[PDB]
DNA sequence: AGACAGGCTGTGTGAGACAGCACGTAGGGCCCA
DNA sequence: TGGGCCCTACGTGCTGTCTCACACAGCCTGTCT
């Protein structure tokens, strides 16, 4: 029963394919008409690659948004245009293939790969979030803190957020960030009161969840993202 | 007499069939030698491939176009919703080992590992159509370029770029797949633990941002990144550990005294031949900018 | 390459007869192999067979006449999984000993039936072998507006389903935290499945504020990821 | 010297091949399978052998013909040291060709991690596993190299003594290549909607199949039961087919039914691309509690 | 302690069995009468 | 209402390939002088 399967699966195998190329042609007829009609139509369109240069680039370009520089004319759709490149990465350039750089277009990154010959192209490729550990000791603030609460990062790192939160409210904040511990990473919205610089009270909202090594499930800090309502 | 007369009719018409494959089979734009060894089931194949690739190309509207395929560091794939590579560049041996007229037809689903199926239905499925995902490869290229036999080959993990492309609705994706170069075959360069910690640093992370590789082992770098890319990070570390190759976008990283520094990580695990299990992970960062707002520090460590 | 494979495999083989053998020379192993072959064409035989088919599912054998329904014979591994003995099942049938609600469906008969704990029956024509409130869980659309609440919340807050049907839980909640709850709900809509827990007060059937938090992530579908509903768990 | 050497090698052959050959004699192994066995087979044969001795001893034949599967043994290292010898009815590679062989090597790439997490160490399991399976629609035989997948409901208890996993893994009966009263079928789209349903339904619950069209069927689901069947649901995206476990799935005036569910996807023979899936509900028990309402639905 | 015979290991070669490709042969409908 | 033409499924022949063991040369070890 090896050798019969094998031939009724080549010939579905080739029966589905002759299906297939007479749906293909505009142009059900007997399979020797549908073969003959094909050979037709290829002697039509006959006039040794599959595809041409420029049937290449228009796949490359659509593909992906690159054009080819030693320029093309597709640097203006994308790019909208050692002078050409960053300042600093001059030094970077001369030395240079793949390579990874910023190119004039306010900057845009430019992805280069080649080989020499150089001949390459280039592919383009109210809240403010903190760092707690697991009792809540700030271990990073980004700049969207100054315009929240007014405090510079640096006057709050190395301070308990509970220390910053009301008296009334700092056994609703532990027992919230136990939960946050226990949880393993379910986010949890708690309302509760952030001083400003001015001591003025404004209400916040604190979305805090565990983030765990993606290998060991190790709980590495505590993402904290804070809006102001 | 019945039995007779059916036998020499019946010879008649395959007579006919193979002079009409023959003919087909010359028909297709590959060299005289390959067309009369080929059989008739790639003969179909290649002639439904390229009539499709023709129908598309005819639907949409000089010796610096001939210079691309040498110049990209990939090579063009082109997939329908069937799943079919109805065309491949062909520089695909090259990086990936395998041919051509070998390719050219056959079902993406049987020639990727089986793990990326899903991956890829969920990608070829079909209003952003950009797609940038890893697709593990059947791959017969030997480390040291011998061609060697598809039956044991090794798998292959490529970076696909490309979009949807809906032409008059038939629908095809165009994919560019990319090899990553693993660092022992090739900014500086790193090597990490298996659950992601600092074991070696190279020296010139000294100069670009000031740490100390010193300090480095032994502390985790989740630290170390920028809140706004966690979940990025994540993702691609998550790619890490079911893939082995991966490729980072434009992520931050902190300096010493302030600031941070983009960089883009081109990490690849290292499996021990002994036991065929991850040992190490090594990584290639790609430095790309200087340090950026040292005037504010924004980390505990810093 | 494939011929180095096969003695490393060949090799590891006869690494791994060294130790199972209870008590050197590849032939003086093998020797002590075969030796120990003659001391020691199924690989199991009945019994043991049926160990395993006992230790794998805790599953037992009965055999019932189809032309009557009468008890044949019964194993003794009934027992340990429904707690019956074989006195009872001997001289029975098997109509009495099942659910009165599935009597009809077995008479049509690979069948499931509950003798109440669910029991899987598998065989062939009869041979056959059986084998085996302080929070309340609730539903919501994108809106809010309640879609489903279990019997549990008659316990937990005191109104039966039929009060909280077709009323939005912004509306049920209170006019003071009518934004927070507003917000929750936009934040689980965006978040995609993130697991989510609120703390507010609810308006029992009493008419008293009480404290309540919730869990809140919305069902996106497997294939399309539409928002099909969101689950709610609301711990009292 | 080295002509003696060279004879020596010959003669160190000629007892490695004869205990060999005496060796197959032993097992309880077919004479016309026992001689035709090479040194590897053989010697993997007696490891399994061994093991499953070791194992053992640290109205009967009817126990295996009664299952509707086969009985299945794994170490801790996936060594799949015992087959019931009923596994050529329905992957069709014998017994012989499997016994010793490593569970990785006969199981599609995406299970091995399911694998590896059900046989470390509750002690129950209930897992899907795509065994390779050799044959067709039609019963015919095939080699490796054209042998398809097949989804098996594995379900077994890890026991201690050494440690080995016994299974019993069955097949999911294909709806097209098969329904009593208490039973219906139904087929659902690829977004999990109702798409057509089967005239049993109305008797059992009261529903209409005319409006079912179009509506999802997430609905009608026990707000309880919505993450076992979220996760039965993916497992049968993954792999092809699952047999949900029991669950409540809401009447039309009220209760709840429980329901389990055999969901079979469909696969077009030109495109290989996900079509329907097909679901074979098995409704075991009435209405109970009909006096309660539980959704919006219930209530129109 | 160094040399000799014996045991253990790495690589190339030969053959029975099997998978692929293609053709001769007979079994069913096709539209006609 | 009259059997011919033609379309399609199956066994067989030939060819290339797969996997197994056989044999030889080299490395490591016990033993004798």
């Amino acid at each position: 029963e090896n050798h019969s399967e094998i031939e009724r699966r080549r010939r579905n195998k080739m029966t589905a394919y002759i299906t297939e190329l007479s749906d293909m042609v505009p142009t059900k007829p007997d399979k020797l008409t549908i073969l003959r009609m094909a050979v037709s139509h290829m002697k039509s369109l006959r006039g040794p690659s599959f595809l041409t240069d420029q049937e290449l680039k228009h796949l490359i370009l659509e593909a992906a948004d690159g054009f080819l520089f030693i320029v093309s004319d597709s640097v203006t759709p994308v790019l909208n245009q050692y002078d050409q490149v960053h300042p600093d990465d001059v030094d970077k350039l001369r030395e240079q293939r793949s390579f990874i750089c910023r190119m004039r277009c306010h900057f845009v990154v430019v992805h280069c790969t080649g080989y020499i010959k150089l001949v390459a192209i280039g592919r383009l490729q109210t809240e403010f979030i903190s760092r707690h550990n697991i009792e809540g000791i700030f271990t990073f603030v980004d700049h969207r803190c100054v315009a929240t609460v007014g405090y510079q990062p640096q006057e709050l790192l190395g301070k308990n957020i509970v220390e910053f939160c009301h008296p009334e409210d700092q056994q609703l904040l532990r027992d919230s960030f136990q939960q946050v511990v226990k949880l393993k990473g379910q986010v949890l919205s708690v309302m509760f009161r952030f001083r400003s610089k001015n001591q003025e009270w404004l209400w916040m909202r604190t979305s805090s969840f565990t983030f765990q090594n993606p290998y060991s499930d190790e709980i590495e800090y505590i993402i904290c993202t804070n809006t102001n309502v | 007499r019945r039995k007779e007369k059916s036998r020499d009719a019946a010879r008649s018409r395959r007579s006919k069939e193979s002079e009409v494959f023959y003919e087909l089979a010359h028909q297709l734009p590959l060299p005289h030698n390959v067309s009369s060894h080929l059989d008739k089931a790639s003969v179909m194949r290649l002639t439904i491939s390229y009539l499709r690739v023709r129908k598309l190309l005819d639907a949409g509207d000089a010796q610096m176009n001939c210079f691309y395929l040498k110049a990209l560091d990939g090579f063009v794939m082109v997939l329908t919703d069937d799943g079919d590579m109805i065309y491949i560049s062909d520089n695909v041996n090259k990086y990936m080992g395998l041919t051509q007229f070998e390719l050219t037809g056959h079902s993406v689903f049987d020639f990727t590992h089986p793990c990326d199926h899903e991956e890829m239905r969920e990608m070829l499925t079909h209003q952003n159509t950009q797609r940038s995902f890893f697709l593990r490869m059947k791959c017969t290229l030997t480390s040291r370029g011998r061609t060697m036999n598809i039956k044991s080959a090794t798998w292959k993990v490529l970076h696909c770029t490309g979009h949807i492309h809906v032409y008059d609705p038939m629908t095809c994706l165009v994919l560019i797949c990319e090899p990553i170069p693993h660092p022992s075959n090739i900014t500086f360069l790193s090597r990490h633990s298996l659950d992601m910690k600092f074991s070696y640093c190279d020296e010139r992370i000294t100069e670009l941002m000031g740490y100390e590789p010193e300090e480095l082992l032994g502390r985790s770098i989740y630290e170390y990144y920028h809140a706004l890319d966690s979940d990025h990070l994540t993702k691609t570390h998550h790619d890490m550990f079911t893939k082995g190759q991966v490729t980072t976008g434009q992520y931050r990283m902190l300096a010493k005294r302030g600031g941070y520094v983009w960089v883009e990580t081109q990490a690849t695990v290292i499996y021990n031949t002994k036991n065929s299990q991850p040992q190490c992970i090594v990584c290639v960062n790609y430095v790309v900018s200087g340090i950026i707002q040292h005037d504010l520090i924004f980390s505990l460590q810093q």
